[PDB]
């Protein structure tokens, strides 16, 4: 029964991650997220294939392991419903993943699209980082 | 029983139906005008 | 990854590796999908001991990958390891797609079962009828009475009309569904024929709708026979009623034919 | 449950094929407990601290006897333990030396994605110190462009060990690459100059290298292979794909989309 | 409406109508005045 | 009932998409 | 967290320098390329220029016996097929929008 619970729970298990982020372990958060992902994406299409992916990737990189196998084969690449807010950070993450592996041609376009998807609000927290990378990688490419 | 299987199937069909309905509702207007 | 030591020949070391992999696959399905073909090599070696175990982990991998046809292939290959049916979403979704593949193939063979079919895996029809029996014991007979149509299999239907339910209710329900929704004569006539004789078998001979069924499929001789039996009951009342119900809906040609059977 | 590894043949003469027993040792250590901990029986280090040894000495013997797949296996397991559990001792002593060796091997087999990918997971030791690790990245940086004299100078400078096993392969894959590149740099070379720019001396090796390629000689002369003009002055393939392209323009221009 | 929030690392501790050209800042590395270079170069020769 | 929840859904799926065809042809004839 | 990306920028710098040198002059001895780009050695500049020629960075030839590098002259890019590709690449975009 998730004709509302799903899009209500998204925010819930988005703050849930922040709770552990500010404190203790994250590995078992990864285990839980991995389970929860196939707990979804099997009830036909239910969304969350956007938020859970970003939650999984947020600190998968922070632990400094650049696994990419599942990202090229991920079936949740295309939730298509992101409210134009999830899509930006998802594209940023996949762009940095692609750029760290000596691939510069596609990272520029994808992450420029990600940056220019950013909203108009005064806060510039993540825009600082995306700009910084978006110009390092352009110096690298030719 | 086997209710879960049936639920899954019926849910999938109903989820699909709405998109089609929508994409046809717009089409009717143009013809009418 | 530990899959490295899958390159060793020793079966004991394989039975260490696989029994880690099947316990951890949930979190590394993509990284193991990089090499699952090697597990198919272990499945191919009929000389290999514990051969059946590789099929389960391979099925888990391909399930995680969405290669559900391959998942079903190796689920069948792992066979009796699917004696568990009662918990994991893995088995639930696999048996659901098993139902789907089986019914679609049976509908294909509803043209002709002798139509040079791909030989049926006994494991497939095994687990499908096992889940059907599960549905029977759960008392959820309203599922079975429906699914009996989509297997296109008549004997299980002829049986399971007798169950914990009262026969006439489910029987009339099913006959109504058939007359309303069944898409083609090829199956509908078989279903009607195989069922309606129950009304001559049931402790009350319920001729009233037997006339109906014998005019939806024309058989003047049969209805003339049951009419003659009612006549030889020396009771006219039902033998009157059945025939006046006949007259309101039978074809003029049908009556002009059955007159021959009745007169001689 | 015994310290069989305490009877480790080493000293100055470990020549004996330890593998015959080593295999039984690895089999028994696996048959014991916690070959890969996952999460269990924490604070027990005898099965753990020993395993690191029962893998480091294995990998060193592996490099000595040229068993590339076995070395890859040992690398994998040791790279697992080195990182996964941080409740253990500092390990150390050989961690950096081995990591540098692994990076060197990645460079040797001409994979440049993995070398960059695995440069990560090191906090700051790339420039902090770790000469065992400054050498591989410096060699990679020199190799990325034409700077090759420094490469050969450094091939005689390894603070770790001989490393002839990989720097050899490197020498071969530099010889063939330079032979390929000189084919178009310039029109003519002198035979002495050609023999000296390539680092080999004057053996029959130069003659054989020329034989392996073309490099037809002249009177102290090397002819340039010259063509570079086949591609130009062509329109028919353009005259077809331009037609395809213009048809594609007109396709989605008037029909309702 | 106007949710406009991002989680982490807000930082930094808190005109010209002529289109920008890179070259302007290149010689901002030095050569403050053509004057100074010419004046203090010509005297030598 | 639970079987009709499948049959009726199949029937609406069948009936829809034939609605598409006449409108698709009609817009063509109209400008003509 | 960006030291690793920018630590590999030396090759881009040397490519830019050699391309600028190629575009500026037409015939220059390598006894001055090293001094201008401060490589502290002239001999390896030959290898650097050779690698540059390999990748199509510049089409200049080199007389090794002499030492000077001479470059070809390629003008009139308007007749080349590339501007048509450049126009097509954005015709597609303007039709899509």
């Amino acid at each position: 029964n998730r004709r509302a619970l799903d899009l209500v729970a998204a925010k819930c298990y988005y703050y849930h991650a922040r709770v552990y982020e500010f404190l203790d372990k994250l590995d078992v958060v990864r285990s839980f997220l991995h389970a929860r992902l196939r707990t979804a994406t099997l009830r036909h299409d239910a969304d969350g294939q956007a938020t859970l992916l970003n939650l999984l990737l947020r600190n998968y990189l922070h632990y400094s392991l650049y696994d990419q196998a599942e990202k090229l084969v991920s079936k949740s690449v295309f939730p298509e419903q992101a409210n134009n807010n999830e899509w930006a950070r998802y594209l940023y993450y996949t762009g940095r993943i692609k750029a760290i592996q000596l691939e510069y041609s596609e990272a520029r376009r994808t992450m420029t699209n990600a940056l220019r998807k950013a909203p108009q609000h005064t806060a510039v927290g993540f825009k600082q980082t995306v700009h910084k990378l978006l110009i390092v990688v352009e110096l690298l490419l030719g | 029983g086997l209710r879960q299987y049936y639920l899954s199937k019926i849910e999938e069909l109903q989820l699909i139906v709405n998109d089609k309905s929508q994409n046809l509702r717009r089409l009717q207007a143009q013809r009418n005008e | 990854g530990i899959i490295s030591l899958l390159d060793e020949d020793e079966p004991q070391l394989k039975e260490f590796a696989l029994h880690k992999l099947n316990a951890v696959v949930n979190d590394f399905w993509a990284e193991i999908s990089e090499s699952v073909d090697k597990i198919e090599v272990l499945y191919e070696d009929e000389g290999f001991r514990s051969r059946q175990f590789a099929a389960l982990v391979a099925s888990k991998v391909f399930y995680h990958l969405g290669a559900f046809e391959e998942s079903l292939n190796y689920a069948l290959g792992a066979g009796d390891l699917f004696n568990v049916n009662d918990n994991s979403e893995y088995v639930e979704t696999i048996i659901a797609k098993c139902i789907d593949h089986y019914t679609k193939q049976c509908v294909e063979n509803a043209d002709l079962p002798e139509g040079e079919k791909k030989p049926i895996d006994q494991r497939l029809e095994g687990i499908v009828n096992k889940m059907f029996q599960r549905c029977l014991d759960d008392h959820k007979y309203k599922q079975a009475i429906g699914i009996a149509l989509e297997t296109r299999r008549l004997d299980v239907f002829e049986k399971t009309i007798l169950e914990s339910n009262d026969v006439p209710g489910m029987l009339a329900y099913s006959l109504k569904l058939c007359m309303s929704l069944m898409q083609n004569k090829q199956f509908r006539n078989k279903v009607l024929r195989v069922l309606v004789k129950i009304y001559m078998n049931l402790e009350k001979p319920d001729f009233i709708n037997v006339c109906q069924c014998l005019i939806f499929l024309d058989d003047p001789q049969a209805v003339s026979d049951i009419l003659e039996k009612l006549v030889k009951e020396d009771n006219l009342l039902m033998a009157y009623q059945i025939c006046f119900d006949l007259y309101e809906s039978a074809s003029q040609q049908f009556l002009s034919s059955v007159i021959q059977n009745l007169r001689t | 449950m015994y310290e069989q590894l305490k009877g480790e043949w080493n000293r100055k003469s470990p020549n004996l094929s330890k593998c015959g027993e080593e295999l039984g040792r690895l089999k028994l250590v696996l048959l014991e407990l916690n070959f890969l901990p996952t999460t269990g029986t924490k604070l027990t280090k005898q099965q753990l601290i020993l395993a690191r040894d029962i893998l480091e000495i294995g990998a060193q013997w592996s490099i000595l006897r040229k068993d590339i797949p076995s070395f890859e296996r040992y690398m994998a397991q040791l790279k697992c333990y080195y990182f996964d559990y941080k409740e253990q001792l500092p390990e150390s002593a050989y961690m950096h030396q081995l990591l540098g060796l692994n990076l060197l091997f990645l460079l040797s087999q001409n994979r440049v994605a993995e070398f960059h990918t695995e440069l990560e997971r090191l906090p700051a030791k790339d420039i902090q110190t770790n000469v065992y690790i400054k050498h591989p990245v410096s060699l990679e940086q020199y190799l990325m462009e034409g700077s090759y004299n420094k490469v050969f100078l450094a091939k005689g400078n390894i603070p770790a060990e001989s490393y002839t096993f990989f720097i050899d392969i490197l020498l071969d894959t530099i010889r063939d690459e330079i032979a390929g590149c000189i084919e178009k740099a310039y029109e003519k070379i002198l035979f002495t100059e050609a023999t000296r720019i390539l680092f080999f001396n004057t053996p029959k090796k130069m003659t054989d290298y020329a034989k392996k390629r073309g490099w037809v000689l002249g009177p102290n002369n090397y002819y340039s292979f010259a063509s570079q003009q086949q591609k130009p002055e062509d329109t028919t393939i353009p005259s077809t794909e331009l037609a395809k392209q213009v048809i594609e323009y007109a396709r989605q221009l008037e029909m309702i989309v | 409406m106007s949710e406009k929030k991002q989680p982490v690392d807000l930082g930094l501790l808190e005109e010209d109508n002529w289109d920008d050209d890179n070259v302007e800042d290149d010689f901002s590395n030095q050569l403050r005045a053509e004057l100074e270079k010419h004046g203090y170069k010509m005297e030598t020769s | 009932d639970l079987y009709s929840r499948y049959k009726k859904l199949q029937q609406e799926l069948e009936f829809l998409e034939v609605q598409e065809e006449y409108i698709k042809d009609e817009q063509k004839n109209l400008k003509k | 967290g960006t030291y690793t990306l920018i630590i590999r920028l030396r090759h881009n710098v040397i490519k830019t320098g050699v391309r600028m040198i190629s575009l500026s002059y037409s015939r220059i001895s390598l006894a001055d390329i090293a001094q201008k780009l401060q490589l502290d050695s002239p001999e390896d500049a030959e290898f650097i220029v050779a690698k540059a020629i390999r990748d199509g960075v510049i089409e200049a030839s080199i007389n090794h016996e002499k030492g000077y590098v001479q470059s070809k002259e390629m003008i009139d890019i308007y007749s080349t097929r590339e501007p048509q590709l450049a126009f097509h690449q954005r015709i597609s975009f303007c039709l899509d929008i």
